[PDB]
C-alpha cells in the first residue's frame, strides 16, 4: 500500500526529485530496510514487486547495497527456506544481478547458492542451471573465479548424484546434457578470448570434470576434450611456473583417470613427455622424466586402460627409456652439482624400482649409478655448504635405504 | 609457544567454503606465528586473509591454484633447524612411500605437508617421517577438517593436531591428538 | 635469441630445408628430437591462421618427402599433427586437409613409408578411412551447408581419387552415401545464389571429368 | 596484347638469386599487365619490385614464404572469364593428377599454377588442363628458369612460355614454346 500504492504512484509522478542516493532514495531505502531490518520473513516482500519493478529505478550501487545487503545478511545466515518461488526470487534478483548496471561479493553470493542446493530434485537446478549459465554471458571482466563455484556445485552434486542412481538413471541424460551444456558453455568460455590464467583455470575445470567423467564412466567423450585440454597446455599456457603446476595436474589428472588405453596413449604419452621434453626447466624436468616410469607402473590404478578394459601397464621398455631420457637430462647436465643431488635422487628412485620388482631392469645400471654418484660426489670437490649437506643426505639415505 | 598452523585442503570459497566459525574465531591476526600453506587457495581475498592470520603467510602454490598473486612455488622454512616443508604437493606424480621420503631429500626438507588427489587429509609415520596431509582444514574435500597448531622444537615437531569433526555435539568439534615428530 | 615475429615460420622452414636434406642424405638419427622441436614451434609459437596455414602445409609436405620415421614415431606424431590439425579451428582448410590426411598412408607415394622399419608404403586402411570419417566429422559439424556441399563435391572428387587408388577396404556404400548426399542437399534445398549457377557448372565439369 | 607474366620458383635472393639480366631487362614497370605470383619471395624488396613490374602484383603466399608483408593467400583472377589460378601450391599435400583437377574446382579456378617440392617447373596437359609449374623462373631450384608471357583469351589461355636456358650461347637463352589452353 505504500509501495505501489503511494509510492509507485509517486514514482511515476516524480522522477522529479528522483534517485541514485538522494534523500528521497535514502528514504526509499530506509523504508526498504524497514521490513528487512525488522523482518525475519522478507520473502513476501519480493512478491511485492512494486518494489521489484522499482529496483530498476534504483542505481546498481544501491541495488547491491540493499539487495546485496540482504544477500550478505542471508549469507551471515539465510533466513527461511525454499519453495520453487524462491528460485524465482532468486532469479528476479539474478536478473538484477547478471546485468542491471554492469556486466562485490558475487562470489559470496555464489556460495550461498552453491550451498543451498542439495536437498531437492534434478530439475530445480536444471532450471536454474540453465538460467544461470545464460546469466553467464553477461560478463567479460571479474569472471575467472566466478564460474568455478558453480562448477563445483554441480560437481558435488554430481557426485552426490552418482551417489544415488537407481530410480534416476537419467544421470546420463542429465549429465549428458550437462556435460554437453557445460561443454558448450566451456567452449564458449575459452573462446571468450579474454583473460590471463584462462588456460590454467579451464584446465583445472577440465580436470575436475574430466576426472569426474573418469570415475563416473563417460569416457566416450573424453579424448576430444582431452585433446583439447592438451592444446591448452601447448598453446596457451606460457609460464614456467604456470606450466609447473599445470603439467603436475596433467600428469596427475591423468593419474586417477585411466580411461584411455594405450591406444590413445601411445600418441598421448609420447607427446606429454614430449612437451615435457619440450619444457626447458631442468630441476623439474629430470625428476619428472624418471617419474614418468610410474605411468606404466604396477603401482597403480592410473597405469591402466578401459579401451582395453582393465589392469596395470605391464612391460618395461618405455619405463627404462624414460629413465634413460631422464638420464639424458642428466647427460646434458654439464652442471654437475645439481646433477648429483639429482643422481642421488635418481638413486632414491632406483631404490623404488628395486622395491617395485622392476624385473626387466638389471643391476648393472644401478651399480653404474651408485658408482657414478660416488664418483662425482667424492671425486671432485670445492667450497660448498652442499658438501656438508651431501653427507647429511648420504647419511640419511644409507640408513633409510636398508 | 610457537603456533605454526599447518593446513591442507581448501579452495575457498570452493572446496572449503566458509571459514568455519571456529576457524573464524580461531585465527585472529599476527597472533599465529606462521602459516604453512599447501596451495589451491583459490582466492586472493583469502590470500589477504592468510596474511591477515599471522605475521607470516609462508607460501607454496597448488595445482588447483592458477597464475600467482605472487606465489613462490616451494619454499623451505626453518624453525629450529627442522626444515619444515610444504608445497601443495603438486610436484608429485606418485603418492608412494619411498617417493615421499625421497622428496623430502630433494628439496632439503624433512617434514612433508602435502594435499592429496582424492584430497587426502591423512598423516602417518612411516619411515620415521610423517608424510602429512593435514588436508581438509576448512571444509574441503576429496568429515574432518583439520589443521595443527604446532610447536617445532629443532628438527622435531610436536604437533597437536586439532581435528574438526561435524558431530551431534552441535559444534565444530575439536578433538586434539598430539603426535610428536623427529627429523633425521 | 628470443627476438622476432615470423621466427617460428622461418626457423621451421629452415628445419624443413635441412631436415629434409637430412632425409635425402641419410641422417635420420638425429631427426626426431629436432622434429619434435619443430613441432613444438608449430604448437607454441606459431599463432596465426594464415601463418599456420602455410606452415602446416609445410609440415605435412615436409614430412611428405621425408619418410624416415616409422610408424613408431608416427603413431604418436600422426595422431598429433592431425590433432593440431584437429585443434586448428579454420574450416575450409580443415576438412580438405583431413580427408587429405588419407594420403599419409597412401600407396602414392614415397612419403607413406618408414626406414625405422626399412622401406615401402603405409599399407592398411583403418586410419585412412577414419581420417575421411573425421573429415566427414568436420562436414558433420558443419551446420552451414553451402560450403559443406562445395566440399562434399570436393570430397567426392576425392572419392574419385580412391576409386582410382584401389582403396580396397573401402566399400561403395559410403561412396553411394556421398553422391546421394551431395545430390540431396544440392538439389533438395535451394535459394538465391550465384553458387546455384556455379554448382551446375561444377556438376557439369565433374561429370565429364570423372568418367 | 595482354602480357600476363606467370612465374614460379624464386626465393630471392635465395633459390633464385639475382634477377637474371634478361629478366632485369625484361621486366620494366607498368608495362607488364599482371604478375601471377606463386609465393616464397622471400623478400619484400623484391615484393616492392613485383609491384614495380607491372601495375599488378597479383598475389598468393607460399610455404617458403613466412609472415606476410600483407600477402592474400589465394586469390582467383579473371581475365576474360578464365579464372586463372595461382597459389604457391601450399594448400597441397598431394601432387597427384586428380587432385590437381579437383583443386581447380575447389577454388573456382580453371588454370593452375603451382610451385613444386622438388621445386617443380613442369607443366603438361593432362585432362585438358594444365597443371603448371612455370617453376624456376629466376634461378630457383628443386637449368631452366622459365616464366610465360601469356595472352588469356576468355577461358583459354595461350601461353608462350619463354624458357631460359643457360647454354653455350653465352646468354640466358630464350626458347619460346607456345602452348594453347582452353578451360572447360
Amino acid at each position: 500500500g505504500i509501495l505501489a500504492y503511494a509510492l509507485a504512484k509517486v514514482k511515476e509522478h516524480a522522477n522529479s526529485a528522483d534517485l541514485h542516493s538522494q534523500p528521497a532514495q535514502q528514504s526509499l531505502l530506509s523504508l526498504l530496510q524497514s521490513p528487512l531490518r525488522r523482518y525475519v520473513s522478507i520473502f513476501t516482500a519480493l512478491s511485492l514487486p512494486t518494489y521489484v519493478s522499482l529496483f530498476q529505478a534504483q542505481t546498481y550501487p544501491t541495488r547491491r547495497a540493499i539487495a546485496g545487503e540482504i544477500v550478505r545478511t542471508l549469507l551471515k545466515n539465510q533466513t527461511l527456506i525454499s519453495t520453487p518461488a524462491h528460485l524465482e526470487n532468486v532469479l528476479e534478483i539474478l536478473k538484477v544481478l547478471i546485468k542491471e548496471g554492469s556486466q562485490m561479493e558475487e562470489q559470496g553470493w555464489l556460495a550461498r547458492l552453491v550451498h543451498l542446493i542439495h536437498s531437492d530434485d534434478n530439475d530445480t537446478q536444471f532450471r536454474l542451471l540453465q538460467m544461470t549459465r545464460k546469466a553467464y554471458a553477461e560478463g567479460n571482466e571479474r569472471i575467472r573465479t566466478t564460474t568455478p563455484p558453480l562448477i563445483t556445485a554441480g560437481l558435488k552434486l554430481a557426485r552426490r548424484f552418482k551417489a544415488r542412481e537407481h530410480y534416476d538413471d537419467n544421470w546420463s541424460s542429465q549429465s549428458s546434457s550437462l556435460f554437453k551444456f557445460l561443454h558448450s558453455a566451456i567452449s564458449t568460455l575459452y573462446t571468450r578470448v579474454n583473460g590471463p590464467g584462462v588456460a590454467d583455470l579451464c584446465l583445472r575445470l577440465f580436470c575436475s570434470c574430466g576426472q569426474v567423467a573418469d570415475m563416473t564412466e563417460f569416457e566416450e567423450v573424453a579424448y576430444e576434450f582431452f585433446a583439447q585440454a592438451f592444446t591448452v597446455y601447448e598453446e596457451s599456457i606460457s609460464d614456467s611456473k604456470a606450466q609447473f603446476q599445470a603439467v603436475c595436474v596433467i600428469a596427475s589428472a591423468l593419474h586417477r583417470t585411466r580411461n584411455f588405453g594405450r591406444e590413445n596413449y601411445d600418441t598421448l604419452i609420447t607427446k606429454c613427455a614430449q612437451h615435457a621434453s619440450k619444457l626447458l626447466r631442468k630441476p623439474d624436468q629430470c625428476r619428472a622424466v624418471y617419474l614418468a616410469s610410474h605411468l606404466w607402473w604396477a603401482t597403480p590404478i592410473a597405469a591402466r586402460g578401459e579401451t582395453e578394459d582393465t589392469e596395470l601397464y605391464r612391460d618395461g621398455k618405455r619405463v627404462l627409456e624414460c629413465l634413460q631420457r631422464a638420464l639424458r637430462v642428466a647427460d646434458s647436465c654439464m652442471e654437475t652439482a645439481t646433477s648429483i643431488e639429482l643422481f642421488v635422487e635418481i638413486l632414491d628412485r632406483y631404490v623404488y624400482y628395486f622395491d617395485q620388482r622392476n624385473e626387466s631392469v638389471t643391476t648393472k645400471y644401478l651399480n653404474g649409478l651408485i658408482e657414478l654418484i660416488h664418483s662425482n660426489l667424492a671425486g671432485n670437490q670445492q667450497d660448498s655448504a652442499s658438501v656438508e649437506a651431501s653427507r647429511k643426505h648420504f647419511i640419511q639415505t644409507l640408513e633409510m635405504i636398508q | 609457544a610457537f603456533l605454526i598452523l599447518v593446513i591442507g585442503n581448501l579452495h575457498i570459497p570452493d572446496r572449503a567454503l566458509d571459514i568455519p566459525p571456529k576457524f573464524k574465531k580461531l585465527l585472529s591476526p599476527g597472533k599465529i606465528s606462521q602459516t604453512l600453506c599447501l596451495g589451491n587457495l583459490t582466492d586472493r581475498a583469502t590470500y589477504d586473509y592468510l596474511r591477515s592470520i599471522s605475521p607470516d603467510l609462508k607460501i607454496v602454490r597448488g595445482r588447483m591454484d592458477v597464475e600467482a598473486t605472487s606465489l613462490p612455488l616451494m619454499q623451505v622454512v626453518t624453525h629450529g633447524s627442522l626444515r619444515i616443508g610444504f608445497l601443495e604437493g603438486f610436484t608429485l606424480v606418485s603418492e608412494e612411500p619411498d617417493v615421499l621420503l625421497a622428496e623430502a631429500n630433494k628439496l632439503d626438507v624433512d617434514v612433508l605437508c602435502w594435499a592429496g588427489g582424492s584430497h587426502r587429509f591423512e598423516c602417518f609415520e612411516y619411515m620415521d617421517k610423517f608424510f602429512v596431509n593435514p588436508g581438509s582444514a576448512t571444509g574441503a574435500f576429496t568429515v574432518v577438517p583439520s589443521f595443527c597448531l604446532m610447536d617445532v622444537q629443532g628438527i622435531s615437531l610436536t604437533l597437536y593436531v586439532y581435528q574438526l569433526r561435524k558431530d551431534e555435539n552441535g559444534t565444530e568439534n575439536v578433538a586434539v591428538e598430539k603426535v610428536t615428530y623427529t627429523k633425521p
